[PDB]
RNA sequence: ACGGCUUUUCCGGAGUGUAAAAAGCUCCGGGAAUAAGGGCUGGGCAAGGCCGGUGGCAGCCGCCGCGGUAAUACCGGCGGCCCGAGUGGUGGCCACUAUUAUUGGGCCUAAAGCGGCCGUAGCCGGGCCCGUAAGUCCCUGGCGAAAUCCCACGGCUCAACCGUGGG
RNA sequence: CCCGGGUAGUCCUGGCUGUAAAGGAUGCGGGCUAGGUGUCGGGCGAGCUUCGAGCUCGCCCGGUGCCGUAGGGAAGCCGUUAA
RNA sequence: UGGAGGUGAUUUAAAUGCCA
């Protein structure tokens, strides 16, 4: 290597082009223009939804530990895209009966994927008939819709 | 404090640039003279570099 | 573009838990009783932008950046942060505490108007004291220079006699 | 400061040399710290520095930045020995620095205490910011630099009161010189808090490395060790 | 190739100092290279030079103090409008005013410490410090 | 625990405000009466070596990490610390990130030199004299709306908010 | 993997293929900044010399090697043939 | 003192390993 590329005076046109081509080498700049996080997300980009539940399902952990978390499985509205809810609440499992309207929020992890133990699910919920879920789990209200 | 220039960063003889406190320079009264005063900085001395008695006229190491 | 908001007029601290910073606060929140940790941070702000104004003007010059800087010194002695002479310089050695001092609540404590801090508070809030003939309700204003000593109980007060026996308890402290 | 003069009748009596700047202090030649330094002598006794620069030891001029626990193994199990970093110098002018190593957490202590007497040097200050025209030692006097490990840093002065904005573990031995207000550029990897603490060192020692002539003396207040106790 | 009469001159004394040399030599002589030279001696910088020539561009003979602890060179060339100088101040120097930065004005050559007092500006080229 | 005192707030009531009203605002008459959640409580990071349930089970976990019958790291309770009419949860953007670098990165072993060689364009180019005034620099006309920023001063009780000045 | 045999290829002429650890794992030009130690070319200077276009010893300019200061790098390590 | 390079040699049958 030596001095530096363009490193002259009136060659800036040169320098602009160096700049704009090794800009997208990068990785936060392309899943951006290219809006990529876009049109691969099954809630379209947005902070909450709104889903009915068709099963109730359990997943087994990461590989230094031990336990069955609970699952459901959310048929959403905005789109008919089938999605995986997470519940926390020890035994919050005891309530959300088939077909139950439900919302789903993300996780909050790296990059917005996964995190913790269960890496296989991106969706948890709050609410249940229009009832927030920290409730139910310390009880402290009652619940509609039976 | 009561600053007369109170103590005086004493010079390098051969090399010119004033003596920091750990460079293991070195004095000694000036040879065949016997009355002048004579440092010599630590890498001005590395690589053998004259230097002569402000009063006397003998050169060099 | 973009319509104009309106900003909020402090900073809050970048890490809230500098264990020794906390306990450095600490003392200056009860030593004169304040309510929350904001009642403070405006005022350590106002400091900042003293500060902030300080140091530019002195690494410019033209025109009007020496008139705008010295049409400062005029403020901040107006206000009586500082000596009647205090040349720039001085304006960086201020501290937290001066500005801290010419809050109205102290200003009616170290004149002896009553017994504590926790006090001359509600003797303000409830409207007694008065400034240059006016009432105030402001338990943050900044009496100036020109105000300190033109200050009274209220013409309509319960305490404006000395015989509001808790107006009585007022003269026992002092001595 | 009357126990830290009381001290040097407790120890000029209670010590006998076994160098020799052990004796060229003990009898009443030099008997001021800023005379010893400039002449290129050997340090080895760690009591001709407390005999001038009785508050060394005040439990404020010495400052305790880690410990940390390293190990090996041998075909009988781990065998484990400890390493602290310790720093000390008075609130003045002058600051050592030192490592020790030992097998219990007092004994490495105090060894590193010890050690961190000997190295112990001086600087300048000044204040020469584009704003603290004025002439007192709040800041050091000219951006310089210095490296070590894989960290460079290069110091700028700053105007008085902007609080010391340096890493965690840069505030201290930056106070204990007293340095106040100084703005920091850093390279390299902040996380391995020796060849920090060792290139911030560095980097002050160096303060002594470049040429004022006679006349820059009195533009930024430069100073030497103690000024106007 | 001798693409620069200047950085060559400058990088070459700056190492000449950092071994401890005493003369040195400037290869090629231009005319501005001596004007460098009259303005970075009157601060006292470097000894007494002359100009000897043998028939093509002359060379240089000077003599030191060991006493300049960094010289470069700055090579993109600005200019600077008359008001900007701490903008170039912040990006060389130890200080507000430890030292020089020449400039290359409509006047001749003249450092800043008085190329601010007559007020203009113009191209730089290189520092001292 | 007792003894004094208060009336911003809260209930009644009048004046005044108002296009009509409502608020506010000066007076009276009442009375300590009418006024507290939220998050945390193993290291990052202020904070419990405190008590009571649970058995690689239920559960926690932004990362590293706990749970094997003796858990400061779950569930509680009891204590305890940070903010304070707000404190929490999921999504975007900037700083931190010299992980997009002109200031100001690198490319022998870690990403990273084209198997080597001619030359097109474009980018950088020796010394000396005489001119040109485009590039440059300075002084100077005409210009780049008001709003928005900053400086004091003045009016609403001071703060927001409004105005005369000055950038 | 060891052994006994054996087709295409290796070989000659005119072609397309354009692939390597194609490795100094180090693009290419210019200026400068210690000293030591061999060796191929040329040349200059002294000596010898079976007088041969030979054999020693210095010094100047070029390629190819090793040891190591200032400095530089995470360290292996480079050091006027720079990293 | 330590290497720094080159030529040769350099050997029957010998597979795999819960739990904290
Ligand atoms: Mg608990
Ligand atoms: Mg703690
Ligand atoms: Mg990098
Ligand atoms: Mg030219
Ligand atoms: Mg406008
Ligand atoms: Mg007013
Ligand atoms: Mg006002
Ligand atoms: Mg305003
Ligand atoms: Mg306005
Ligand atoms: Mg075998
Ligand atoms: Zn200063």
């Amino acid at each position: 290597p030596g001095k530096k590329a363009p490193n002259g005076e009136f060659a800036g046109r040169k320098l602009k082009l160096k700049r704009k081509k090794f800009r997208w080498s990068d990785i936060r700049y392309k899943r951006r223009v290219l809006r990529l996080k876009e049109k691969s997300d099954p809630l379209e980009g947005a902070p909450q939804a709104r889903g009915i539940v068709l099963e109730k399902i359990a997943v087994e952990a990461k590989q230094p530990n031990s336990g069955m978390r609970k699952a459901v499985r959310v048929q959403l509205i905005k789109n008919g895209k089938v999605v995986t809810a997470f519940c926390p609440g020890d035994g919050a499992i005891k309530f959300i009966d088939e077909h139950d309207e439900v919302i789903i929020e993300g996780i909050g992890g790296p990059k917005g994927g996964s995190m913790g133990d269960i890496p296989g699910i991106r969706y948890k919920v709050v609410k249940v008939n229009r009832v927030s879920l920290k409730e139910l789990v310390k009880g402290r209200k009652e619940k509609p819709r039976r | 404090e009561n600053v007369e220039l109170k103590f005086e960063i004493p010079v390098c003889t051969s090399c010119g640039r004033e003596i920091t406190p750990r460079e293991h320079a070195t004095h000694f009264v000036c040879p065949n003279c016997g009355e002048a005063i004579i440092w010599r900085c630590e890498t001005c001395r590395l690589l053998a570099k004259p230097y002569k008695c402000p009063k006397c006229g003998w050169e060099g190491p | 573009g973009d319509p104009k908001r309106q900003r909020k007029k402090y900073e809050t601290p970048p890490h809230p838990w500098i264990k020794e910073r906390l306990d450095r606060e600490r003392v200056l929140m009860d030593k004169y009783e304040l309510k929350n940790k904001k009642e403070l941070w405006k005022h350590e702000t106002q400091l900042k932008n003293f500060r902030r104004r300080a140091r530019r003007l002195l690494a410019a010059r033209g025109k009007q950046a020496e008139i705008e800087r010295e049409q400062l010194l005029a403020r901040l002695k107006r206000l009586g942060l500082l000596p009647e002479d205090a040349v720039l310089d001085d304006v960086l050695s201020l501290t937290i505490e001066d500005i801290l001092e010419r809050r109205l609540q102290t200003i009616v404590y170290k004149k002896g108007l009553a017994r504590t801090m926790r006090q001359a508070r509600q003797l303000i809030v409830h409207g007694h004291i008065e400034v240059n003939g006016q009432i105030i309700r402001s338990p943050s204003y900044l009496v100036l220079k020109e105000e300190e000593d033109t200050i009274t109980y209220a013409r309509t007060s319960p305490f404006a006699n000395p015989q509001h026996p808790e107006r009585m308890m007022i003269e026992k402290a002092k001595q | 400061s009357q126990e830290w003069k009381e001290y040097a009748k407790r120890v000029l009596d209670e010590w006998q040399p076994k160098t020799k700047l052990g004796m060229l202090v003990k009898e009443g030649q030099i008997t001021d710290i800023h005379e010893i330094f400039r002449k290129g002598y050997q340090i080895k006794e760690p009591e001709i520095i407390d005999v001038l620069l009785p508050e060394v030891n005040a439990r404020e001029n010495q400052e305790i930045l880690d410990i940390a626990l390293t190990v090996r193994m041998t075909d009988s199990g781990r065998r484990v020995r400890f390493r602290v970093l310790a720093a000390v110098g008075n609130r003045d002018g002058y600051v050592g620095l030192g490592i020790g190593h030992g097998r219990e957490v007092g004994i490495a202590i105090r060894k590193a205490i010890n050690y961190a007497k000997l190295n112990i040097i001086e600087i300048k200050r000044g204040c020469g910011s584009w704003e603290c025209r004025c002439r007192r030692p709040h800041s050091v006097p000219f951006t310089v630099e210095g490296k070590e490990g894989s960290v460079r840093v290069k110091l700028i002065p700053g105007p008085r009161g902007l609080g010391l904005v340096i890493g965690d573990v840069g505030k201290k031995i930056l106070r204990l010189a007293g340095i106040q207000d100084v703005w920091s550029q850093t390279l390299g990897e902040t996380r391995t808090t020796v060849n920090f603490a060792k290139a911030v060192f560095n980097a002050l020692y160096n303060t002594n490395k470049v040429v004022v002539t006679p006349e820059m003396i009195e533009r930024y207040g430069i100073v030497v060790g103690r000024a106007m106790p | 190739t001798l693409l620069d009469p200047l950085a060559n001159a400058l990088s070459h004394i700056t190492n000449s100092e950092r071994v401890g040399k005493r003369e040195v030599y400037i290869k090629p002589a231009s005319k501005l290279i001596g004007e460098v030279l009259r303005v970075m001696q009157k601060y006292g910088y470097i000894g007494e030079f002359e100009f000897i020539d043998d028939g093509r561009a002359g060379v240089y003979r000077v003599q030191l103090l060991g006493k300049i602890n960094k010289a470069g060179a700055i090579k993109p060339r600005f200019p600077v409008k008359a008001r900007d100088y701490e903008r170039w101040e912040k990006r060389f120097l130890p200080a507000f005013e430890f030292g020089i930065l020449i400039v290359s004005t409509s006047q001749g050559v003249m450092s800043h410490k008085e190329a601010r007092e007559k007020g203009i500006g113009g191209r730089l080229i290189a520092y001292v410090y």
